[PDB]
């Protein structure tokens, strides 16, 4: 089992941040962070969301992929084990 | 403004869910989601999530609910606008 993923960000000025992944329930892996939204010309991209922490399995969610833009957003941190 | 929301979840069994939220961007709105979780006791819970939408000033958000136990669950929906 795994926690819910964070909502992906959407395009804009700037592209919006991806949401952090949910923590895993007891016995479950972490949810993935949302990707960051892409920026319109001249606009920054959004950061990826942090992955959610594991619910005891040692498997955190992945950080979201940063959105491209001017400049591109960072990827999110992975979730703690 | 708008965006954000999400998270929630928790509990155990059972429990889980939450998520949703996000949307927004554009002219704002969105968010919401979360809730869910719950469980404990005889199990059940979960649900929540939903929300999101927005961007166009139609509103969006809402969702959440869920949680509780036995029992409990449901919630979610909302979003759009």
């Amino acid at each position: 089992c795994k926690g819910a993923d964070g909502a992906h960000g959407v395009x804009g000025c700037p592209g919006t941040a991806g949401a952090a992944g949910s923590v895993g329930g007891p016995g479950c892996d972490g949810g993935h962070g949302g990707n960051g939204g892409n920026g319109n010309p001249g606009c920054a991209g959004g950061v990826g969301g942090a992955g959610g922490a594991s619910g005891g399995t040692g498997v955190g969610g992945r950080g979201g992929k940063g959105g491209s833009g001017t400049p591109k957003g960072a990827d999110g941190a992975p979730g703690a084990p | 403004x708008x965006g954000x929301x999400g998270x929630x979840g928790x509990x155990g069994x059972x429990g889980x869910x939450g998520x949703x939220g996000x949307x927004g961007g554009x002219g704002x709105x969105g968010g919401x989601g979360g809730x869910g979780g719950x469980g404990x006791x005889g199990x059940x819970g979960g649900x929540g999530g939903x929300g999101g939408x927005x961007g166009g000033x139609g509103x969006g958000g809402x969702g959440g609910x869920g949680g509780x136990g036995x029992x409990x669950g449901x919630x979610g929906x909302x979003g759009x606008x």
